[PDB]
């Protein structure tokens, strides 16, 4: 078949088909940036009590859903890509999970745009001058150009130290696991 | 073209490539490994994803390495220069030898022949063996069944083949090792190296060893026939002369198919083979037949499960053999080599039609005299010697006469009983037999003939021993 | 105590890392499916947060499925999952001599740590086709009738197949209680270094094992690897491949093993277990479609490395379990076709007195005369050839009389042979004595002697043998013939002894 | 190597331990049980013999 | 003796491993997150 | 934490958690619910769900109840309180006398000894049965199985041995009843209780007592078990005491499993049987050895579907036994009780070194003899008797007396026989046996050893069956 660009992260499952699809239709034709504004208002746009509750009924004629998609989507004025890719939901009948879709689709864009995700666990509260030296140090993981998304966390149920999470990369430095550890090792 | 790797189930890989696809049966070699790891495409599964199975130990494969499709199935080097050498099944020699220098190369996956170049006239191979030549005629381009166990002098038998065709025929041979032992593959080795067949010093060898080892995973086993067919197909087609092919086991290859079925999730059939038994067997059963260009014999050794003659893969090999020989070890004991027996083995070709007028009264008059000795032994064992007329004793005479002269000294052979190899050829055999049986030599004592080849010879011994 | 306690805590490994991971998407019978760790080796080695380990088996696109070396009790969806990089391998050398290790090369003895210094993977190909040589030594298995009718080569696979409580584990036992008196000898070219993996046993029965070895003291060259009936399925389906990789370090250190797989056919049990949780597409009896390239890849292993590569060798002695004689099984199929030979057990045997139960008829061996010392070549011959003469008429023993007095001689010594090769329990005998006994037996010095008492001649000619003529034992021993010298010899103390008693 | 806090947490908990043992500390009296059961069954398994002399044979002869 | 030694041992254990849970609950977070802020340092100054 | 119930299959319940996931095997409380329903988690299908089997009958369950996440696996109590109360799956009294006041509670889920733990002293156990104190001693503290199909005399021989072994056994004992009858149930209580073994007025109960009868759902059948032996657990261990544990049926534990393996979303095995039926016997069976810190007995009554031993089932049990009692039913049809096989059953103390020369080649000719019998029948069925040899009518007469003499008149069989209980001390079977291989009992008819105790009992009855004559 026609080639088709791939994203940069591969998500999986009928959301990961269709986001792949989406990304790699938006790629060309160049409408990622709006294609993502379009998806977000649709997330709110089929969370209305009536469309979110005519939506899930079952014994609604397949064509009158996506008649009133069409409709919506004339009102609303969405790109030619996302009322297309909101009608090919609705006849497949796979509209009951369009924010696993979009949701995908956010996850396939961000990596586009290089925002590396990020996480701290810490032993308790932290302070923000200890945040500012942790982003600036942790900007030295990343590659050239690369942003952070960084997640902090409070965790009282580890004793000591903090866990930082990079992407996949794990650096577990809590005192807790030193200390299971040090028994292990120890006995 | 590079694709990627995206899952490695036990032995089944599958590849997601992007720009084009690789029909299926192509060869992809997987980058970044230190062996030759090679897969073969099996199916296309959608979404630019290929479903390969791997002819090599799969553990350290990564998700996301690098697949690159060579581009034509699995290609293997078919020279004059792969005689004397063992190749694995992709083509790579593992005989610690060097590489296998040769200008050609075959894929594995061809066609069968077309029908208008198939042969139409059924001749018979003239192996050189008195009881082989004799009761059991194997014929061009036929897919002879060597029944028996071990301790019988199979591989005597199969190397014997190999020199007397290579003599009398002029044609080389191959030897595909479907799931052999490693200690069995290196013994067979050795056999060769000391008998000759296999000469290390002047390039004067007559066979091309395969070897697909009972380690190398599944999907390597099925494909370890089709790469000694592909050796023997060259020499066929582009030199035009008769081949062996021994395939020691054929009950391997299906073993190894229905291994790889089930890898790739189908539906097992009857007995748990695979759903495509019969068209398996097949497309490689169906590559063995005589052209006019030459031809290709087939020697195939057949394990029948549990003495299962209707089972489904002893069963649909039986619909290919054109012939049998059924080595026996109770014709071992007394002492008649090869142990082949008369009485067992059958042939296809065994009408007057084929063979002639002749050669068809000799060889029924000799199993009706064999089957009434045999009948009469009952009588003897029970009663006694006695309780038989002259009538019978004379059949009793000639039938031991006739089992003595079954008996062939072979030329590998000379290490164990020191006699001179005989290549009697095929009329000596029919003269002799029909004289046997003629009465004309009635009174030789029986060890004129033990272990002698034409019937010359045994007068000869008969003059020698009686003085 | 205390003191000790300073270097225990000092003695450790306090550095981190930056690793990969992925978290646990499921878990459930026993194996994980992790998402993430996409840089994960198929058959690869990582770690639970818990502490578990597990063999990241099945690379699927989106998720790998992960088999917990344990119980996942520990287990639960959302935990992470950190990996190794490191293919699983165990610890090896001498160092395991007279220890008891378990799947992983950890010791379950007490009895201190192993103090191993190289590793080795458990993956490894066997050696190529050029490596081995014909297999020419024999392996004194120390029981009369596999060492004479049936012999074991070293570097030969000898399936040793049979029903249940036939007295399998009892043959390799005897066979590694026997080899103590090469290995407190001077040769280093008769020493075999036994190894005995116990797959599916209960603890109690592999504790009773290693009191039977102890007690023999046949434990200072034994290493007893162990995945007992309580470990999870993975450390069954692995610990072959560890007692393999134990051997194959003395097979390619130049010197002789021999590895006893206790059962075979409790290993491929759960390595269907593996596989029908993973979801792989069942086959014949549910196996998977690996069940033989399973086996098959580790009783390729068992080689006889020649002169260039060391001149080591590793035996294999896999035993297997028949449901009531059915040989046309998956499993035992499987098995005899990848190996060299077959040493079968009966109970219509066992139960008529004739212990060990092996069966004569269907047991074969493809090495042969080979694999056996000229002395018990010659002496063996004869016997299997008048056995196998006896065996063909044996259906009329219990008329007897009323026929040839041929076939009476026939009967007369075909039971005396029998009786022969009756042995006890835990009693191995150097070849010397079994080719004296079995000359004794062959030659007819019994034939006048009836069977009830031949057992009793037996052990009274062994006593009047060791005790007496040491001197000639070994002459035999030490050049493996009978010299004339030594045949007339064998004769004269035969006739005189019988004469004797 | 006083870096880690852990080392030295560990160090002088050791220490006290060790200053406190006196007497094993917090031995609890489930100790003192499991004490009792496991050294009588050591006992059976090593006899009734009083373990502080040389129990006298006074050997018999044929 | 064996058994008591280790029995001892165990007990010891016990006790040690308890006293460190109750323990670090003590004053430290600060220098704690300055060790393991100067440790990522030290690990991204190795990692290129 | 508290989650809700999601999906009710069959007798599988998939609860979802907003809350941190419960461990698989914990414990989690159905709200709501008349009598106490308890769930045990079993997976984790992925997305905060689990899916739980139910210890009792999923009938009213609701899609969205409420379900309490307990913290630790099924606790039950445990302690000499228990002893004579009858306990379900989850230890709650079912014998209506009121809650079972203990101290310690224990999780059915435990491990097994570790190797360096186990004991590997073994000695010939005394059950007062010939058969099985002959050919098939029972090692004390080892375990034991008797195998055979239905109707055979399983229960029958397993009320003799608790019976004889029980009383005459110091420590405590239990009896953990797994998927058989439940009229059994209160046959057993009232023996026990006219046995005294049970009191009902002051605690000197001996034998505490477990129920899964095969009324109960399937999940509730692999899981008594459990209860029985973390029961007997804790009075080895904690007690310091010996134990005996009765188990009966064994096979009815895996069947159990596999009832719901598949709607637990599981391939099936060999015979459809779960696939994991050979580690979840193992994570079972070995939690049941005798260790240094304690002795048990064990002995079980193993199911064999068909009379097959070859079934999965009971051919995976016979890796986990000592001493295995394979009773058969062509044995059993020619009334000879106990239909013990005296070539089939085996036992791991049958050494000489540990029954000494004399016990252990009685039994090998006992056996060699039977074997011949064996042989010699397919003869006797062409030529007919009397054309056999003269020499072979002796052993064939003499293997009819061995095989009669095997039999013997239980103390529970009273009722079906009408006759005496007899127990035989083991040097008399072995006086008695030895006495008719070497001939001595040669004249005496074959009907005068059947169902009697020691070989003088076989000379009185030849008496009294010759004066009538
Ligand atoms: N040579 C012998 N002489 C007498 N008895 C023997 C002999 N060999 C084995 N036995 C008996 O056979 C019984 C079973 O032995 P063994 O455990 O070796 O067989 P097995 O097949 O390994 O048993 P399982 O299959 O249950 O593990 C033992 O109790 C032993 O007494
Ligand atoms: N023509 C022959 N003359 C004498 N002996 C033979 C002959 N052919 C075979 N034999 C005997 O049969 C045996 C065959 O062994 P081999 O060929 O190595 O394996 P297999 O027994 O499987 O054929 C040889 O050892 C040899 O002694
Ligand atoms: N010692 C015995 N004497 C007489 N009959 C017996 C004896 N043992 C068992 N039976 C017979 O077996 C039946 C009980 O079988 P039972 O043991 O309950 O079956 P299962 O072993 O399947 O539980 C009784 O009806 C009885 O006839
Ligand atoms: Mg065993
Ligand atoms: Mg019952």
């Amino acid at each position: 078949f026609a080639k088709l660009v791939r994203p940069p992260v591969q998500i999986y499952g009928i959301e990961g088909r269709y986001a792949t699809a989406l990304y790699s239709a938006a790629s060309k034709q160049n409408k990622l940036e709006q294609v993502e504004k379009e998806l977000l208002r649709v997330g709110q746009i089929l969370k209305e009590p009536k469309m979110a509750a005519s939506l899930l009924n079952p014994y609604v004629k397949r064509s009158v859903k996506v008649k009133s998609l069409s409709d919506m989507t004339a009102k609303e004025k969405f790109s030619p890509l996302t009322s297309n890719l909101i009608n090919l939901l609705a006849e497949n009948g796979r509209l009951t999970n369009t924010p696993a879709v979009i949701s995908a689709f956010s996850t396939m864009m961000s990596v586009h745009r290089g925002e590396v995700p990020c996480t701290v666990t810490t032993a308790s509260a932290l302070d923000e001058a200890t945040l500012t030296e942790l982003k600036t140090v942790l900007k030295s993981f990343l590659s050239k150009g690369q942003v952070l998304k960084l997640e902090v966390k409070i965790d009282p149920s580890i004793m000591g130290g903090m866990i930082v999470r990079i992407g996949e990369k794990y650096v577990d430095m809590s005192a807790k696991t030193k200390i299971q550890k040090l028994s292990r090792a120890m006995r | 073209t590079t694709g990627r790797i995206v899952a490695v189930i036990g032995a089944v890989v599958d590849v997601q490539f992007d720009e084009g696809l690789p029909p299926i049966l192509n060869a992809l070699e997987v980058q970044g490994r230190e062996t030759r790891l090679v897969l073969e495409v099996a199916q296309h599964l959608g979404e630019s994803t290929v479903r390969t199975i791997a002819m090599d130990g799969t553990e350290g494969l990564v998700r996301g390495q690098k697949v690159l499709d060579s581009g034509a199935p699995i290609r293997i080097p078919v020279g004059p220069e792969t005689l004397g050498r063992i190749m694995n099944v992709i083509g790579e020699p593992i005989d610690e030898r060097g590489p296998i220098k040769t200008k050609q190369f075959a894929a594995i996956h061809a066609e069968a022949p077309e029908f208008v170049e198939m042969s139409v006239e059924q001749e018979i191979l003239v192996t050189g063996i008195k009881v082989v030549d004799l009761l059991a005629p194997y014929a061009k381009g036929g897919k002879i069944g060597l029944f028996g166990g071990a301790g019988v002098g199979k591989t005597v038998l199969i190397m014997e083949l190999i020199n007397n065709v290579a003599k009398a025929h002029g044609g080389y041979s191959v030897f595909a090792g479907v799931g052999e032992r490693t200690r069995e593959g290196n013994d067979l080795y050795h056999e060769m190296i000391e008998s000759g067949v296999i000469n290390l010093k002047d390039a004067t060898s007559k066979v091309a060893l395969v070897y697909g080892q009972m380690n190398e995973p599944p999907g390597a086993r099925a494909r370890v026939a089709l790469t000694g067919l592909t050796v023997a197909e060259y020499f066929r087609d582009q030199e035009g002369q008769d081949v062996l092919l021994f395939i020691d086991n054929i009950f391997r290859f299906t073993q190894a198919g229905s291994e790889v079925s089930a890898l790739l999730g189908r539906i097992p059939s009857a007995v748990g083979y695979q759903p495509t038994l019969a068209t398996d067997m097949g497309t490689m059963q169906e590559r063995i037949t005589t052209t006019k260009k030459g031809s290709i014999t087939s020697v195939q050794a057949i394990y029948v499960p549990a003495d299962d003659l209707t089972d489904p893969a002893p069963a649909t090999t039986f619909a290919h053999l054109d012939a049998t020989t059924v080595l026996s070890r109770a014709i071992a004991e007394l002492g008649i080599y090869p142990a082949v027996d008369p009485l067992d083995s059958t042939s296809r070709i065994m009408d007057p039609n084929i063979v002639g007028s002749e050669h068809y009264d000799v060889a029924r008059g000799v199993q009706k005299i064999l089957q009434d000795y045999k009948s009469l032994q009952d009588i003897i064992a029970i009663l006694g010697m006695d309780e038989l007329s002259e009538e019978d004793k004379l059949t009793v005479s000639r039938a031991r006469k006739i089992q003595r002269f079954l008996s062939q000294p072979f030329q590998v052979a000379e290490v164990f009983t020191g006699h001179l190899g005989k290549l009697v050829p095929l009329k000596e055999t029919i003269k002799g037999f029909q004289q046997i049986l003629a009465g004309e030599y009635d009174h030789l004592p029986e060890q004129a003939f033990y272990m002698v080849g034409p019937i010359e010879e045994a007068v000869a011994k008969a003059d020698k021993l009686a003085e | 105590v205390s003191s000790i306690l300073e270097e225990r805590i000092l003695g450790a490994d306090t550095s981190v890392d930056l690793e990969e991971t992925g978290r646990v998407l499921s878990i459930g019978d026993g194996i994980a499916r992790v998402h993430g760790l996409r840089n994960v080796q198929a058959e690869e080695m990582v770690e639970f947060s818990s502490g578990l380990k597990g063999m990241s088996l099945n690379l699927e696109p989106d998720n790998v499925g992960v088999v917990v070396f344990g119980n996942d009790k520990l287990i639960k969806e959302g935990d992470i999952v950190k990996r190794t990089g490191a293919i699983v391998d165990v610890p090896v050398g001498e160092e395991l001599l007279g220890r008891v290790v378990d799947a992983l090369g950890n010791a379950i003895d007490g009895k201190g740590p192993i103090g191993s210094k190289a590793r080795r993977r458990v993956g490894l190909k066997a050696p190529g086709i050029i490596p081995r040589i014909s297999v020419r030594e024999p392996m004194q298995t120390g029981i009369k009738a596999v060492d004479s009718l049936v012999p074991i080569g070293r570097g030969q696979r000898e399936l040793i197949i049979g029903d249940r409580q036939t007295g399998k584990t009892s043959i390799a036992i005897d066979t590694i209680i026997n080899q103590k008196r090469f290995n407190d000898g001077t040769d280093e070219k008769k020493k075999l270094y036994c190894i005995y993996v116990a797959i599916g046993q209960k603890r109690s029965t592999v504790a009773q094992l290693v009191k039977r070895l102890t007690d023999a003291d046949a434990m200072k060259y034994t290493i007893v690897v162990s995945a007992t009936a309580s470990d999870a399925a993975p450390l069954q389906y692995l610990a072959p491949y560890s007692g393999c990789s134990m051997g194959e370090y003395f097979r390619d250190n130049g010197k002789h093993a021999l590895i006893i797989y206790d059962d075979l056919s409790k290993q491929a049990v759960a390595y269907r277990q593996m596989s029908l949780l993973l979801r792989r597409p069942p086959g014949r009896e549910a196996y998977p479609g690996d069940v033989f390239y399973l086996h098959s890849r580790l009783l390729e292993r068992a080689a006889k490395m020649n002169d260039a590569f060391g001149g080591g060798s590793l035996t294999a002695l896999p035993v297997i379990e028949t449901q009531a004689g059915d040989v046309s099984a998956y499993i035992p199929t499987n098995v005899i076709s990848i190996t060299d030979g077959q040493i079968f057990l009966e109970t219509e045997l066992f139960y008529k007195g004739i212990r060990p139960a092996i069966n004569v008829g269907l047991s074969v061996s493809r090495v042969g005369s080979a694999a056996q010392t000229r002395a018990m070549k010659q002496v063996a011959g004869t016997m299997k050839l008048e056995l196998a003469q006896y065996r063909e008429v044996a259906a009329f023993a219990q008329f007897g009389s009323d026929l040839d007095a041929a076939t009476q001689q026939l009967l007369s010594r075909g039971v005396r042979l029998t009786e022969l090769l009756k042995q006890g329990q835990y009693s191995p005998m150097a070849i010397e004595e079994q080719v004296a006994v079995i000359y004794a037996g062959v030659r007819g010095y019994l034939d006048k002697l009836e069977p009830s008492k031949i057992t009793k001649f037996e052990n009274a000619f062994l006593s009047h043998v060791i005790s007496q003529h040491q001197a000639l034992l070994g002459k035999i021993r030490t050049d493996g013939k009978i010299s004339e010298e030594s045949d007339a010899k064998l004769k004269e103390i035969v006739t005189n002894f019988l004469a004797g008693f | 190597d006083p870096v880690q806090k852990l080392f030295v947490d560990k160090i002088r908990e050791y220490r006290t331990k060790r200053q406190t043992s006196g007497g094993p500390v917090d031995a609890g009296p489930e100790y003192q049980q499991d004490l009792d059961r496991e050294l009588f069954k050591l006992k059976q398994m090593y006899g009734k013999a009083d373990m502080n002399t040389f129990p006298n044979f006074t050997f018999e002869d044929p | 003796q064996n058994m008591m030694r280790q029995k001892e041992q165990e007990h010891m254990i016990n006790w040690v491993e308890k006293r460190v849970v109750q323990s670090i609950s003590a004053q430290q977070e600060k220098e704690t997150i300055a060790k393991c802020i100067a440790d990522l340092k030290l690990l991204s100054k190795k990692a290129q």
